[PDB]
């Protein structure tokens, strides 16, 4: 999604909620560092997933 | 400033990060109950009671 924290809420609403084992993650095509990984890494690892 | 600064801290709405560098430095002399609450610009305290 465009915006940081509405990335965050839905990964795992959609991801997690389907038994993933692991998760891929791509920098996104606008030229903005570290947006799309943060969120991910802060979500998944609380199970650490 | 006299005032308060309320800054865009609407969640769903927008994002900003830029302004929030200049908000340790007013945690560097906070003491309360004979004791020092002083925050190092890390984030933790520099001489606690332990």
């Amino acid at each position: 999604k465009p915006n940081a924290i509405q990335m965050a809420l839905s990964v795992c609403e959609d991801l997690i909620s389907s038994q993933v084992y692991a998760i891929l993650v791509s920098h996104p095509p606008t030229p903005n560092d570290h947006f799309t990984p943060t969120p991910v890494s802060y979500t998944a690892g609380f199970y650490r997933i | 400033y006299g005032f308060l600064p309320e800054l865009g801290h609407d969640c769903r709405a927008q994002n900003r990060t830029h302004r929030g560098e200049s908000l340790h430095r007013y945690f560097m002399n906070i003491t309360w109950d004979n004791r020092d609450y002083s925050f190092n610009e890390d984030g933790f305290l520099v001489n606690p009671s332990l």
